[PDB]
């Protein structure tokens, strides 16, 4: 959804 | 005790009363005005250096004495009038004529050597040189003379992320040779970037010890474990020795910062990104938000770092286009100098192709930013948000950037746990609001808008299937039955902006 | 020895005493007329300074003699009459007159001794400046100056979460000039908040050290470990330095605070959400109760906070609306401009909806408030309850808010002559303040809307709709026995008056 | 208070001031045009030995008067002429002359000084002598030079991995005479070679430690556990003492170093292969 | 009943 938050 | 005021006086004369002066004079003289204890008198009386009995005469005396009588009374007798005379002089410019203090009897004695030692005691960091944001420093600058009378008070510097914030502070504090020493005789410069719930503490420990004389950093106690009414208690306490002092706290992400600012009733410029920490507080707020880099301003950065200005079309379009791209960004533009390696129009052109195909990493580089790259820092803005905030913000990829565009436009892709979708908006203004990822723009019509720096971070970032997920759910809405915005006649059609559709659906099949 | 005047006069006059003096002119003179000593004299004769022989001479004179007199009927015959004149004309100035200055202003800036440097140092927040509740405020400082005199004694500012107390408190303590440095000498604030058995301890270790010299902040040591009569004893030890010395004990939830208190026999404001704390003391227990915004309070409370005042008549609506649901609540209603981003009454009427059917999660928003929304307040104060008040109160949901109506109509949906249910409904308003009295016509209670939209989206979602069903059936069994206005006894039979909101209440239990 | 000249002379001229003069001569002249007091004069008139007497006369004198006049205004009057004629004379070299000495030589074979001990207890190393790298050296040390007045900056002498950079620092600090005590008071010199992440904070700690006195040495605390903004602060502490102090950074690896040398506000020399 | 209090 988010690769690691970014 | 004395106050703020009096201790300013017994501050601003400190080189003179380190050049000409000695306690064991006044010890005497003061035991008898009652102003002191047999073991106060002999805490001064036995000491080996002058600076310690003066660091002691001055520590006890602050706390000590009803007034600033005893001590013009004293270096009058002693023939050390030149002493007592700058004292009286500058509370009578205090009481009787206010404001007129600065100038008068503040300002003779400014020192451009002075400064450099009161910044770096103060840990401020080095103010940038080769350019300066004029507007933005100056009005730093104003706004804090404004206030330097106060007795506590928020200085808001907010912006987005690499915005360049903290360096218009550095130099805001670095500018002038008034706002330390004639409007505040100290400056705490500490860096926040604090996260977990320790780090508030940890910060005022700091604090704490940033107050401390270098005398007494050696008995610096196991206060590591100590509790939060203590450390706040030792620093009202500490802080008496600190008349108007200056406290930059740049990068504050937790709005429980902001209320220990508060409760210690201290004097804060603060720089940080999430802005409705301000609501924590209950007082003088005031605020300046630092903007994108205008187009021109780009122009002048480029010139100030030896940047060779262009000739033909394309080359004005070149460096257009990087404007653009880094949607008027001082961090990811040093970035791009910084790796334009050659130097060409050519090589620069050759990064702003790196930069749609590989993202901010194409030109991610050692930088005077803490970070690489400009993904380092929105991750940190990221993972603070509401978890819905999250999820708008994880969708509002799927957008065309720089274009300004409706909340029903909006109201297809972003979630929500009805009929009237202002929620959508609730969303998108707290996305702009923390941490400057959106952009809001009331009139004509409610409207908001992505960047491209803020969309090509979430570009390579979010997960390869929410982008056509996002694309696919927006075309279903997408039927029912230049400077000018997207009329309702023609919503139906996004297809005004297929070039940037084309170029995520092609992004999402590999 | 002398006292503070004659003290005063020997202090005052030392930039005089010593431009022209000498201490063995007088040591004969006090050798002579008994009230010196052949050693003090000695101590006093051989010193190399003159200021030695000053220093001495006016510490060691003032133990022997019982007055200031033979060192009047000195500086006269000495040729230093410009000192005994000074000094007679000031006896004329305290035994001839009988007023002075008494404790007001001299040395005026008040403005950073009191307001800055007591209050920051003693923990009091800094008083909230956009709007100021006169009334409370007022009568806090008054209902404070009339006990100074007093040794020690209770002010109870009691209202519910988020009504205001502590702000009153703060304002109460930063207004004024007399309360801090007339009326008492010194300010100490602090919160409470105490739930654990531990907490009533570590507050009070925490009040020995603000009583504690800035000095000997460094020897504190592993105190975390010593009996409590010791703690106790070491305060009213460390109590001496402390002359009228009043105690802001802010969020007081334990009784056994209070009677720390009343054994440390301390001069204490107290803000606290539950009322019943002060049985615990048996003393002069003053209460003052932070009633509701009133309308109008509110409405002043907008203007104050840069909001537009109405003009369309469904819009003036849209914020009696807002006046209503949030039932005057103060952090409330912060929270709610905090969180009107446009400032538009449309954005406000949003909000409106949004409270309904969203509960105050439809509004919570970072506020001065230390809660995130008042439901966090609300929670503690639902968890201290009594089990059954925990019930009680559980159930009274399904009730119509912002309506007076009977106790019987009551005893139908509270648990156990049911006078009982009025009993638990009395600590109720009493202990968080969470219903409200209201003795005649009839012994009748009410509860409020946001005392109500809390326990919307907090109790069972099925005991919501038994406690609806439980009531519909009692109504029905009352049905078998056969405005300014109270609902009749002839007409409980059908609750279908409040229809319209049974029916959303329903909608919610049951979807 | 005086200053560094009229300290000069009241220091220069004690030889002189031990052969002829009393303070108690002077206490009344001086308790007279108002520089002294009674107990500042009471504090020198019964002293034991005149070599009391002296020494408190010329502590005391030194924080009361605006200058040295009421000195010279004195052993005029008092027979001891010879002293006031050498002090008026060299306030005449000093009122009068626009030029003295500077910063250079008047104490030979700083050859020991300079070359030997602060070279040495600076870390500097032994610089290399069978051959030097004329043009580099020589390049290091002018560049150096028109930096000596800056508060800060950094000279980046990088290459290749055994290119020679640190011997020509070696050299450039040991070669000229001006390097040290003309344009920079001390010298610092460190070694880095930093690839962890705890070197970088280490690396500060032993400058820290340079800097410290040879007394406190010994009570060295267990400062490893203690916050870098705390040691940061500790070293523009310890950095008062410190008047222009260069700084070699022999073997920078990690952009750390140079971000802490850059919040120190230090002025380095900097050996490095990555650049 | 009350979810968490
Ligand atoms: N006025 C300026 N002159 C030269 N370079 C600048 C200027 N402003 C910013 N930069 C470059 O951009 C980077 C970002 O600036 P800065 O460190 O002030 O960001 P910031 O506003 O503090 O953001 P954050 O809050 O994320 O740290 C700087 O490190 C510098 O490299
Ligand atoms: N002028 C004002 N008067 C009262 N309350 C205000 C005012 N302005 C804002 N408020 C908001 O109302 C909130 C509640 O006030 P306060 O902090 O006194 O609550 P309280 O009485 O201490 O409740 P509790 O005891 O449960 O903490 C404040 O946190 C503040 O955000
Ligand atoms: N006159 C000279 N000039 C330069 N190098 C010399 C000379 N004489 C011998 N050498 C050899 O060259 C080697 C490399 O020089 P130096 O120690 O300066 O390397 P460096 O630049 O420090 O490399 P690194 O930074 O990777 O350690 C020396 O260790 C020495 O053995
Ligand atoms: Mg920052
Ligand atoms: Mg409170
Ligand atoms: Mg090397």
């Amino acid at each position: 959804m988010f690769n690691f938050l970014g | 005790m004395l106050c703020e005021i009096e201790c300013r006086a017994l501050s601003t004369a400190h080189t003179r009363l380190i050049h000409d002066f000695e306690p064991r004079d006044a010890l005497t003289y003061l035991e008898g005005k009652n102003i002191f204890t047999e073991d106060h008198s002999e805490l001064i009386s036995k000491m080996s250096t002058r600076l310690e009995r003066i660091a002691n005469f001055l520590r006890i005396y602050r706390r000590q004495a009803s007034e600033l009588g005893p001590l013009i009374d004293f270096f009058n007798y002693n023939n050390q009038s030149h002493l007592a005379d700058f004292l009286e002089d500058y509370i009578d410019f205090a009481i009787n004529e206010p404001d007129l203090l600065r100038p008068v009897v503040i300002a003779p004695q400014f020192s451009r050597q002075m400064l450099d030692r009161k910044l770096l005691l103060g840990n401020v960091p080095k103010q940038m040189t080769c350019y300066i944001r004029e507007y933005h420093v100056d009005r730093v600058i104003k706004k804090l003379d404004e206030m330097c009378d106060l007795d506590s008070f928020f200085l808001f510097l907010h912006g987005r992320a690499g915005s360049g914030k903290s360096v218009i502070a550095s130099q805001a504090l670095s500018k002038s040779d008034q706002l330390i020493g004639i409007n505040y005789d100290s400056i705490v410069w500490l860096k926040d970037s604090g996260t977990a719930p320790k780090s508030t503490f940890d910060l005022f420990t700091d604090i704490l010890l940033m107050l401390k004389s270098e005398d007494d950093l050696l008995n610096f106690p196991s206060v590591e474990h100590v509790t939060s009414v203590v450390l706040k208690r030792m620093i009202c306490n500490a802080l008496i020795d600190r008349p108007n002092t200056l406290f930059v706290f740049d990068d504050v992400v937790q709005e429980e910062t902001i209320r220990w600012a508060q409760e210690l009733r201290l004097r804060c410029l603060v720089t940080t990104r999430d802005v409705e920490i301000s609501n924590a507080a209950s007082q003088t707020c005031e605020f300046i938000e630092v903007t994108s880099l205008e187009i021109d301003e780009c122009y002048d950065f480029l010139e100030a770092y030896g940047m060779p200005m262009p000739v033909g079309e394309k080359e004005e379009d070149v460096l257009n286009k990087t404007i653009e791209l880094s949607s008027g960004n001082p961090a990811t533009l040093m970035m791009f100098f910084k790796s334009c390696e050659p130097k060409t129009f050519e090589k620069m052109a050759q990064l702003n192709n790196k930069l749609e195909s590989r993202g901010l990493v194409g030109v991610e580089c050692i930088t005077p930013y803490s970070y690489k790259s400009l993904a380092m820092a929105l991750q940190r803005c990221v993972e603070v948000l509401s978890d819905e905030d999250r999820s708008a913000l994880a969708f509002a990829v799927v957008m065309p950037p720089g274009v300004d565009i409706p909340v029903k436009l909006w109201s297809c892709v972003i979630p929500v746990d009805e009929q009237l979708d202002d929620e959508v908006a609730d969303r998108l203004k707290r996305l702009s609001k923390r941490g400057a990822l959106l952009s809001g723009k009331r009139m004509p019509v409610l409207t908001f808008k992505i960047d491209h720096i803020i969309h090509m971070f979430l570009k390579h970032v979010v997960d390869a299937q929410t982008i056509a997920n996002g694309i696919s759910i927006l075309e279903q809405r997408l039927l029912e039955i230049e400077t000018v915005i997207r009329p309702e006649d023609f919503p139906k059609f996004m297809q005004l902006h297929q070039k940037f559709y084309d170029s995520l659906k092609n992004f999402a099949c590999c």
